[PDB]
RNA sequence: AGAGUGUAGCUUAAAAGCACCCAACUUACACUUAGGAGAUUCAAUUGACGCUCUGA
RNA sequence: ACCUCGGAGCAGAACCCAACCUCCGAGCAGUACAUGCUAAGACUUCACCAGUCAAAGCGAACCUCAAUUGAUCCA
């Protein structure tokens, strides 16, 4: 079983990882094009 | 050595060309494969024959082909089609002539 | 191979319809529409008319 | 023979030997989108349609969206798929912002413009809130093409159009019993002093809708005209007749249609009372008559036809005996 | 009686007359193509990258009613305009707009995956509870 | 120093559509479902903040 | 050697076309038991026989297959 607080923290974890790896792929593609 | 091949012609094909007045139920075209696809107010029999579902004028058009999502073979064909490509097929439509009916004064209560 | 079997209505009606089944399968029972009763009723295989 | 195409053949530009390199529709959804776009696009061959056919606002909206995102409870509900929307507030904002356009679309679909104004259109900028008082407690609103029974429409409606000289006109578009191209005027309040409507001039008294029985669904339109400068206007059915097109042709310079609201009505016992008492007539009853079934010319020898063939052409089902 | 002068044949010009009477034609063909045209009003849902569109469109193609999360009114009341919440909210708004428009029946034609989609299920439930039946009456012949 | 100048990656889009990413299904991809971020450089059509080119 | 049936060429495009011409096949199988009852209008193997499709309606639920067959009498 689990709780609302940890579920919210996991959702925010997924959100921040989405942002982080989006920036990673953006910089990778920028280097590729350059 | 070669036996058979004596079958006669099926006499299939178009029975009503464009511009022909067609009554409900009339067979527009009989085909072995789907040469002409059913358009508006045109139904398909078990044997792929096209019959007019309404009373009107037959019109042949070229229309984009969008197969049913469960038609697996056609869906695979589309999935393999290049982007920007659109399939077209010949459709038979029956443009209804008469209205469904009229409102008539029956009783002046 | 299959056989043609006369399925008879269990509704007491003398309604029979012929179906086909494998010769090596058990005696066949269906739920078929009985026009006399105007309702789906159980039909049980009674006899084998012919082997097809 | 091979006549050349009269235009760009479909799938011509893309076609090239680099099929392997070309990206492909991996999804029936994207293929369907492209196919629908192509179908909408015009073509030179016979087709189905031929035969059957500011910055402040942006800044404020961005700030509001940022505030909503910041509100954690909103994000919690969104990720828990439990958040809802205030329907009444959404409706009010729709009215204020984009309601006129959707209402114009509804009017065009219902054919109000093609009938009331012979095609000429207009965005109903001014919202028009009409409601027929039901009982002494509630009231049925008339938004756009909704259904209101003549019983409910028995008494004149309450109108609240928020503005600051107006003319209100109720027109039945298809209730005419004698003329296909004609209207019925039910009430015409001219030179109304702003929001308040009781002070309007009663050019024609209110007459409740009377859609004849079995005559189908009728459409009734509330036309509100903003009146630039006040102007003078000019139970008998011959004088209740009306042509809104001609009326607006006469009053176009001083009038501008700024509000619209219509509803649909079908026959009712109140219609019976309207016909018998108010109009003093025998109510007409209409029926939908389908065309007689088509049968091919009777042949002397109906080869291979079933015995029902003769019944298809006999007119009387009762036995007949000729000279005997 | 002059008021009793009635033409023998009534001419109801309302486009929705026969449709509401359940007597109008509805294209019965197109059996080899998707979606079916056999309807009077269709509920079409478009899920773009950012937004969600819900149209009530007559068979002739006219967009009778629309509800887009692209409108300020709706987009200013939900967190994301591309989620199940957005789909349910836009479905409820469309249901209200349809009821005020007089459209009570429609034909929804989802693909198998769209039907299996949770967002589409929520939108259909929202329309149903708002009072729109996604199943048109059979034509009367 | 001079020219082209200018919406998030692309758009003879007007704040949109395609793009793009992780999560689940896939060996995997793809599809699909769920979610994610996103811009009209700054001031009055004009001027100046950033990018490319022509030179030293 | 063949005799009946179907598909493809001959017969490029409405239909139809011979051959002791060229090639393929069939004499079922599978699933279902509403593969129930009715009925407009049509197709038709160049006749007839036979064979096909089918709106609407009642009653319900919410057929695949190219050929895959055989009349009458009589049992
Ligand atoms: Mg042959
Ligand atoms: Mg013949």
């Amino acid at each position: 079983e689990l709780t609302f607080e940890e579920t919210e923290r996991r959702a925010l974890l997924l959100k921040k990882w989405s942002l982080y790896k989006q920036q990673e792929r953006k910089m990778e593609r920028d280097t590729i094009r350059a | 050595k070669n036996l058979g091949g004596k079958s006669s012609g099926r006499r299939q094909g178009i029975k009503k060309m464009e511009g022909h007045y067609v009554h409900a139920g009339n067979i527009i075209a009989t085909q072995r494969h789907f040469r002409w696809h059913p358009g508006a107010h045109v139904g398909v029999g078990k044997n792929k024959c096209l019959y007019a579902l309404e009373e009107g004028i037959v019109r042949y058009t070229k229309e984009v082909y969008v197969p049913h999502p469960r038609n697996t073979e056609a869906v695979d064909l589309i999935t393999r089609l290049p982007k920007g490509a659109v399939l077209y097929k010949t459709f038979v439509h029956v443009v209804p002539a008469k209205p469904e009916g009229t409102f008539k004064l029956v009783a002046m209560l | 191979k299959n056989i043609l079997v006369r399925m008879v209505s269990e509704a007491g009606t003398g309604f029979c319809f012929n179906t086909k089944r494998n010769r090596l399968r058990e005696k066949l029972t269906l739920l078929h529409y009985d026009p006399v009763v105007k309702q789906r009723v159980l039909f049980v295989e009674k006899k084998k008319i012919r082997s097809l | 023979r091979r006549t050349p195409p009269l235009g760009p053949m479909p799938n011509s530009d893309i076609d090239l030997s680099n099929l392997e390199r070309l990206e492909k529709y991996r999804s029936f959804d994207r293929y369907r989108r492209r196919a629908e776009q192509e179908a909408q696009a015009p073509h030179w061959w016979r087709t189905y349609r031929e035969y059957f056919g500011r910055t402040q606002q942006l800044l404020e909206r961005k700030q509001a969206i940022q505030e909503l995102r910041a509100n954690v409870e909103e994000e919690r509900a969104a990720r828990l798929r439990t958040a809802s929307v205030p329907l009444d507030a959404v409706r009010a904002e729709w009215e204020r912002t984009c309601g006129p356009y959707h209402k114009q679309r509804l009017a065009e679909y219902y054919g109000l413009y093609r009938d009331l104004f012979h095609g000429a259109t207009f965005v109903p900028r001014v919202p028009l809130h009409v409601a027929y008082a039901v009982g002494e407690d509630d009231l049925m609103p008339v938004y756009c093409g909704n259904e209101v029974t003549p019983t409910e429409a028995a008494q004149a409606p309450e109108v609240t159009y928020e503005a600051e000289l107006w003319t209100l006109l109720l027109t039945s578009l298809d209730g005419h019993l004698l003329e296909p191209d004609a209207e019925y005027l039910h009430w015409l309040l001219t030179n109304i002093p702003g929001n308040r409507v009781a002070e309007g001039q009663v050019t024609c008294p209110y007459l409740p809708p009377f859609p004849a029985r079995g005559s189908g669904i009728h459409r009734l339109a509330f036309l509100l005209f903003k009146q630039d400068q006040p102007i003078d206007f000019s139970y008998q059915l011959a004088q209740r007749t009306f042509r809104t097109f001609d009326f607006y042709k006469k009053h176009q310079e001083t009038m501008t249609p700024a509000g619209l609201s219509f509803f649909q009505c079908r026959w009712d016992d109140s219609v019976t009372y309207i016909f018998h008492q108010l109009l003093d007539m025998r109510e007409p009853v209409f029926e939908f008559v389908r065309p007689p079934p088509y049968h091919p010319k009777q042949k002397r020898f109906p080869h291979r036809q079933p015995l029902r063939y003769l019944d298809r052409y006999r007119d009387s089902h009762e036995p007949t005996y000729g000279i005997y | 009686v002059e008021n009793e002068a009635v033409a023998p044949e009534f001419t109801n010009r309302n486009p929705r007359n026969l449709e509401l009477l359940s007597v109008a034609r509805k294209e019965r063909g197109w059996r080899t193509v998707f979606p079916s045209r056999e309807f009077w009003h269709r509920l079409r849902v478009i899920r773009t990258q950012h937004h969600v569109e819900a149209l009530v469109e007559h068979q002739n193609g006219k967009v009778v009613v629309s509800a887009s999360t692209r409108e300020w009114a709706i987009k200013k009341h939900l967190y994301s305009t591309r989620n199940v919440v957005a789909c349910e909210s836009i479905g409820r708004v469309l249901a209200q707009r349809c009821l005020e428009a007089g459209i009570n029946f429609m034909v929804y034609q989802p693909t198998p995956w769209e039907a299996a989609s949770d967002s589409m299920k929520r939108l259909q439930s929202a329309m149903t509870e708002g009072g729109v039946v996604l199943r048109e009456p059979q034509r009367i012949y």
